[PDB]
């Protein structure tokens, strides 16, 4: 299982709704060989693909929550990978549009409880934890998120 | 509004270091990227973000940062090292890229002897009814109806110029004035 | 190893629009940010602007943000520049660069290029009224062009070495003309040039 396999998967729900072309997938591993995205983090990796393009259609977040470790290499230049267990894509119009979610995702990996809670409860737990968290956020507004944005993909 | 200071040129001989800086407002507070241009050439990024150093850039070349002024240390200077050098900043508060204004190089440096070669017209030429001396100077470091052009370097660390001297094909019918070489033309 | 060609005219009449394209070789365009610096004759170097590969996002120079526009075609590697109501002040080299940037959350420093790292060849554009002429070619000998430049390639490129090609010098006329530089080949083993403004090719 390789970092393809995962961004291709939460990829997937915004390619149905209608959120990125079909091609998304191709340009957030493009990007991800380009500018790697993979972070350290209290127990986990996390990483943060995104792809940036006038082929996004609406700004979203896919969150990915991994069973087994997957190695996303590192967003500082480090020799080891990051082995992830939580992934959250990003689809945006503008690199401003990026930034903004960039910046408030920190403050959630910064958030232990916030991101251990995620590794343990169930999609419709999480999707409500995010989409409160969005909605005390108004710079967040805009943003899609889902209940079918939120899955436990697994090695 | 925002402009990068550096000196219009340096000279430094063989064997050195060099140290050439560039100011401007909190150029602490900013990254710093150093370009080197030679003649003919696209400028080549030497160092980037104040210390770092693009692959392929001889550790020679390095740069450092002190309170709002930036500086370049090309160590081990060489003669190919001749280039002029800028600077770049990005600079927040008025969203451009402000380029540095440029550091001239080349260094003094070893002396050589000045080269030159004259051809005569051609037969389509003179057939078209016009006629041309070209006066070839292919190296030399450091009668009217003429011209001549400026001193251009070379990619052998050295310079060229040709003169040329144009006349008439009935005046052909009826020798470079550059020590001091010349040549002879004899239909 | 991130190769840029420039392409466009050469020659523009003064209050027309300057169209440049780059064509990059890289490989991945999608990904980065790719620019525009351009260079009078003996002068420094001016930002034009910059755009995302994949589209969506410009970065222009503040003052010629009214004169310039952007765009990609990702599909074919290529980004172009529309520089408007030329004058001859926009005479200059113009070359195309791919961003350098060094993102660092935890710290808040997202500026999208810091740098630009690989640079292309750059191409010459006059702003003049005058029109285009093709060289006349004779044995090499190249006289009465314009604008600049022409282009010295001896056995069809097989010959590189011994070969010196001469600055260019600008006739009274408002032209161009140069030249370009064994004992006992003789017998045994033309030059080719082509001026691209006039889309002109002699190989001879």
């Amino acid at each position: 299982v390789t970092q393809e396999d995962i961004i291709r998967a939460l990829a997937s729900p915004l390619i149905k709704d209608g959120m990125v072309d079909e091609d998304f997938a191709e340009y957030v591993i493009a990007r991800e060989d380009r500018s790697p995205t993979g972070l350290q983090a209290k127990g986990v990796g996390v990483a943060i693909p995104h792809t940036l393009g006038d082929y996004v259609r609406d700004n979203a977040i896919s969150v990915g929550i991994l069973d087994k470790p997957v190695n996303f290499e590192g967003w500082y230049q480090s020799p080891d990978p990051v082995p992830v267990r939580v992934v959250f894509m990003l689809a945006g119009r503008t690199w401003d549009d990026i930034v903004i979610v960039l910046k408030w995702l920190k403050d959630v990996i910064l958030d232990e409880e916030f991101m251990k809670r995620l590794l343990t409860m169930s999609d419709e737990e999480i999707y409500r934890q995010i989409y409160t968290r969005i909605s005390k956020a108004p710079q967040l507004s805009g943003i899609n998120f889902k209940r079918e944005y939120v899955r436990h993909l697994g090695t | 509004s925002y402009e990068l200071t550096q000196p219009p040129s340096m000279s430094v001989s063989p064997g050195q270091t060099a140290r050439i800086t560039c100011g401007g407002d909190n150029l602490g507070s900013k990254y710093v990227h150093w370009y080197q241009q030679k003649p003919a050439q696209a400028p080549v990024l030497v160092i980037y973000y104040d210390s770092d150093r693009p692959s392929g850039i001889p550790e020679r070349f390095s740069g450092s940062k002190s309170g709002n002024t930036a500086t370049l240390t090309i160590s081990g200077v060489e003669a190919g090292d001749e280039a002029d050098y800028y600077c770049q900043v990005w600079d927040s508060s008025s969203d451009h890229y402000i380029f540095g204004a440029g550091t001239r190089l080349t260094v003094g440096q070893p002396k050589a002897a000045p080269s030159v070669t004259l051809f005569p017209p051609s037969s389509e030429e003179l057939q078209a009814n016009k006629a041309t001396l070209v006066c070839l100077i292919s190296d030399f470091y450091p009668k009217a109806g003429v011209e001549t052009t400026t001193p251009s370097k070379q990619s052998n660390n050295k310079y060229a110029a040709s003169s040329y001297l144009s006349l008439t094909p009935e005046q052909w019918k009826s020798s470079c004035q550059v020590s001091t070489v010349e040549k002879t033309v004899a239909p | 190893q991130v190769q840029l060609q420039e392409s466009g005219p050469g020659l523009v009449k003064p209050s027309e629009t300057l169209s440049l394209t780059c064509a990059v070789s890289g490989g991945s365009f999608s990904s980065d940010w790719w620019g525009w610096i351009r260079q009078p004759p003996g002068k420094g170097l001016e930002w034009i602007g910059t755009i995302y590969g994949s589209g969506g996002s410009n970065y222009l120079n503040p003052s010629l943000k009214s004169r310039v526009t952007l765009s990609v075609d990702t599909s074919k590697n290529q980004f172009s520049l529309r520089l408007s109501s030329v004058t001859a002040a926009d005479t200059a080299v113009y070359y195309c660069a791919r961003g350098s940037g060094r993102y660092n959350i935890w710290t808040g420093y997202y500026t999208p290029f810091d740098a630009f790292d690989f640079w292309g060849r750059g191409l010459r554009v006059t702003v003049s009224s005058a029109s285009t002429k093709g060289p006349s070619v004779f044995p090499c000998l190249v006289k009465d062009y314009f604008p600049e430049p022409v282009t010295v390639s001896w056995n069809s490129g097989a010959l590189t070495s011994g070969v010196h090609t001469f600055p260019a010098v600008l006739q009274s006329s408002g032209l161009y003309s140069l030249s370009s530089v064994p004992s006992s080949s003789l017998g045994t083993q033309i030059c080719n040039v082509n001026h691209k403004p006039s889309n002109t090719k002699v190989d001879k």
